[PDB]
RNA sequence: GGACAUACGUUUGCAAACUAAAAUCGGCGUUCGACUUAGGGAGUAAACAUUUUACUGUGAAAAAAUUAGAGUGUUCCAGGCAGGUUUUAGCCCGAAUACAUUAGCAUGGAAUAAUGGAAUAGGACUAAGUCCAUUUUAUUGGUUCUUGGAUUUGGUAAU
RNA sequence: AAACUAUACCGACUCGGGAUCGGCUGGAAUAAAUGUCCAGUCGGCACCGUAUGAGAAAUCAAAGUCUUUGGGUUCUGGGGGAAG
């Protein structure tokens, strides 16, 4: 629908089937009907994954405007279950994200909140990605030349979810951000203090 | 309390490579910090090196190769047109040899012989050989 | 009746007009010596929509402002229409390399036209004599705030 | 010879709450269930104080330096 | 470690990493912005409400959770404590070594004790009204602790 | 240094570099070509990026002195002269340059450092309405209107 | 006042080791003790061993990370006697 857009000029391909396939969860599952009434679409893009493999291994990431992001998460998990079974494509939620300039102020009473810098937006959509579970380590490393690595620490208990998208996502964010992403499974780490 | 805390980083590397530390962990660590820590890196004299996420100001972890002599910083951080360079090379530098004088410019950072590259430097920071 | 004799003697203007304007009873009469410095300085409103005879203003006199211009933090409301700009700048010390704080006190002339308060920053120009200390005018003010002590301000502004 | 990016968890679970790399506390959250009631209220690891079962208003816990004694029998889940 | 070239340590509390509200809650901010505007209403510090909503109400951080810390959200819905507890309960047992001193117009570890609380005040008045936040005229002398205790 | 990538600017005038359409011209509606409007880089100048520190760079910092180029004052101090009559009623060549910190001026700037912008609220951008002020319209009125400022409202923005 | 550690305060680092005083967290036996022990660990006197680190040395875990001479700040000295 172009309803369940903002823009709502034309779609693509991608961003139409993406609009009924929404439409038809809320339909189709009364439980989305609440969370996905509210939901509103910003814009989505695709990606290809290739692999050396020479096999052709897609998946689409969409922009969840900012207002509907609380509700985004709220149901994230299930959303993108459907999501993928209604597309037979990989599915990543983010937050449609505005980033100020640095040197290009140009209203003088106005400051750029670092709540929109790139350092916090880029940073957001690995939290955004991973989605489901957020991380529990995160690291830099500078190869000689100068290069900087981001092994990410991910959770045990979520091997499941992650495991599968984790290609995707490093390769989503070398093409907006420009980091490599490395990541690293981890047993969590509770650390309370067991008393038998 | 804690200032210049790249000096706090810096003379804790020494008195690593000093010690014989297979590596070191840098407590309170800042873009200087870490910027100076390239430029070490990037000259070889410093190892690979690692920065965690302290969800407070970053810790980080800088291998050890055992070529690091010294490195320090310089108290105020004093004014230096490219004029007053040589007093500082002569000065700071255990030859006409070792070059790195770490400065801070407009042009960012840069090594002690850069600034004549660039042409401009500024304020000192460091030193390292 | 009040801007006019208050105390002193009688204040008329540089352009005499007045009492002989009843000579073009139609038009507008009312008129108040206008200028405008120039040097990329805004003529204040409340300058022309005033009473206030001030010889010594830059907008209501044939006061000049020439060469330099100041700007610089108000220590004193006291005086008539004058006031003491206090500059806040750093030394150099030869020997050891480094620098120590100093302060210029001016007096400045303040032409009714703006008004003052203490502790604000503000622009003088380079007027001539106009008494043993004064050769500095206000041009342009900027209303600022300092909680408490001046002195204690000091401000490479 | 030790890493010290990739450290011991037996380690790091001596070393003192500041001294870990991450650094997380030891505090944890518990569901008690009242030895009547059976309501079951959230306590944290270490309340500074004395705690009613909003339901009865029974005793559950008594305040100490870190610690928080449970009083009698009462259940006690470690949410994580 | 303020006032003392000689003692130091460290007391506790190390937030932990993950940034998110613990899951087992559920809340929406707005659930909660009512227990602390109610609880605050009751006659609350923000200092003390967010201890509640850790060992009552398992909220280890009410920031983390509503994305607004305590005393915001407190000022927003007008239940703003006037005075800051910081300064409130310094001048509190700065007053309270007053009326002991008083009967015991001799006991001197006392006298010094006050002085040094009294000393503090003084850094926070320094403080709290270069932010705007307590008026200028602000003065504890003796009648500004009285005024408080009317 | 460009460009592009949610990414250091915007307007102007110039120049412009290529492309998308429409026109005209030729051959046989189209294959193609030359020539027009639109389009930004790039290419300059003015207006903007909170305010300084600090650094670059040039304008200014008298001469003599110090450094220093040329130059066999018999070497030299040192002067600034001198070199070739074999074009000799004339020829050739010189009197250079640097340093000058501290404060002022022009100016390039991204680091450190200080300073500042939207938190009572209000701000921002935008549209309209209203009120005050106002340039050119010959001039004076009255309307309107351009241009500043004041508010109210509604819209936009991850307020 | 030999008001003495004759050794300014704040801060970061760097050797080994047990024993302490105060608090905390796990555990074991008895027992179910405001006790005992084992193991951690913050913070506090102090000691033991040792330095291809410092010194004139006595000695110093800081009197160390200062010719490889610069974390922040306060006070003090400049041959002796006459003299505090
Ligand atoms: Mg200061
Ligand atoms: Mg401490
Ligand atoms: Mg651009
Ligand atoms: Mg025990
Ligand atoms: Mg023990
Ligand atoms: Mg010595
Ligand atoms: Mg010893
Ligand atoms: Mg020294
Ligand atoms: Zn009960």
């Amino acid at each position: 629908a172009l309803a369940k857009f903002h823009k709502k000029q034309s779609l693509t391909k991608i961003e139409e089937q993406v609009g009924s396939a929404l439409v038809e969860l809320q339909n189709t599952h009364p439980d989305l009907k609440t969370s996905l009434e509210s939901i509103i679409l910003t814009q989505v893009k695709e990606f290809q994954i290739n692999k050396t493999n020479k096999k052709a291994k897609s998946a689409v990431l969409i922009y969840v405007h900012f207002q509907s992001y609380r509700v985004l998460l709220s149901a994230a998990r299930k959303l993108i279950i459907e999501l993928e079974k209604k597309l037979k494509q990989i599915v990543f939620f983010t937050a449609q994200r505005k980033i100020e300039s640095k040197w290009v102020k140009e209203h003088k009473s106005q400051q750029r909140p670092r709540s929109r810098c790139l350092t916090y937006v880029y940073d957001a959509l690995l939290d955004d990605l991973l989605l489901p579970s957020t991380l529990i380590g995160k690291r830099i490393r500078a190869r000689l030349d100068g290069t900087s690595f981001y092994r990410i620490q991910l959770d045990q208990n979520d091997r499941d979810f992650l495991e599968e998208k984790l290609d995707a996502i490093t390769h989503i964010y070398k093409t907006v951000t420009t980091r490599e992403v490395t990541f690293e499974f981890k047993e969590d780490k509770t650390f309370h203090t067991f008393k038998k | 309390v804690k200032v210049n805390i790249l000096a706090e980083c810096l003379k804790d590397l020494v008195n690593a490579e000093k010690m014989g530390k297979k590596q070191v962990l840098l407590r309170p660590v800042s873009k200087v910090v870490l910027k100076f820590l390239r430029i070490m890196q990037k000259n070889g004299y410093i190892g690979e090196f690692e920065v965690i996420d302290d969800h407070r100001s970053k810790k980080v972890v800088v291998e050890l190769i055992g070529r690091i002599n010294k490195c320090g910083v310089i108290s105020p951080r004093y004014d230096v047109p490219l004029a007053d360079f040589e007093k500082w090379t002569n000065n700071i530098l255990p030859s006409r040899q070792f070059g790195n004088v770490v400065l801070t410019t407009t042009y960012g950072i840069l090594t002690h012989e850069e600034c004549r590259k660039r042409h401009t430097g500024g304020k000192i920071l460091g030193f390292f050989y | 009746m009040d801007t006019q004799i208050q105390r002193a003697y009688q204040k008329q203007d540089g352009v005499f007009l007045n009492s002989k304007k009843l000579l073009a009873k139609k038009t507008s009469a009312g008129v108040r010596y206008y200028k405008n410095i120039g040097l990329g300085f805004k003529t204040p409103k409340e300058a022309i929509e005033g009473t206030y005879v001030d010889k010594k203003c830059p907008f209501t006199s044939n006061l000049s402002i020439r060469g330099k211009i100041i700007k610089g933090l108000v220590i004193s409301t006291k005086m008539n229409r004058t006031v003491i700009i206090r500059r806040d700048y750093l030394h150099y010390v030869r020997k050891y390399n480094r620098y120590e704080k100093r302060h210029r006190n001016i007096p400045v002339h303040i032409s009714p036209c703006f008004s003052v308060k203490e502790g604000d920053i503000l622009v003088a120009g380079q007027c001539r004599p106009i008494s043993k200390t004064v050769r500095f005018n206000a041009l342009q003010v900027v209303p600022n705030e300092i909680i408490g002590s001046v002195r204690k301000q000091f401000l490479l502004f | 010879e030790r890493d010290l990016l990739n450290p011991i968890y037996e380690e790091e679970k001596q070393k003192n709450k500041f001294k870990r790399l991450i650094q997380a506390p030891n505090s944890y959250f518990m569901d008690v269930k009242c030895a009547q009631c059976q309501n079951i209220q959230m306590i944290f690891s270490n309340a500074q104080s004395t705690i009613i079962c909003e339901k009865c208003s029974a005793i559950l816990c008594k305040p100490t330096g870190g610690k928080v004694q449970i009083q009698a029998g009462c259940a006690f889940k470690i949410k994580n | 470690m303020q006032m003392k070239g000689k003692g130091k340590g460290i007391s506790g509390s190390a937030l932990p990493f993950k940034r998110r509200s613990p899951k087992w809650l559920h809340m929406t901010p707005s659930t909660v912005v009512d227990l602390s505007v109610k609880l605050a209403k009751k006659g609350l510090t923000p200092s003390q409400i967010g201890v509640i909503l850790r060992d009552q109400h398992g909220i280890p951080q009410v920031r983390f959770l509503t994305g607004q810390k305590i005393l915001r959200i407190l000022k927003k819905n007008g239940c703003a404590p006037q005075l800051p507890e910081d300064l409130y309960f310094l001048i509190k047992k700065a007053l309270s070594i007053r009326k002991h001193l008083e009967k015991n117009r001799k006991d001197k570890d006392s006298k010094y004790r006050l002085i040094l609380v009294e000393s503090r005040i003084h850094r926070l008045s320094r403080y709290y009204k270069l932010n705007q936040k307590l008026p200028p005229k602000w003065k504890y002398n003796a009648q500004t602790a009285s005024a408080l205790v009317q």
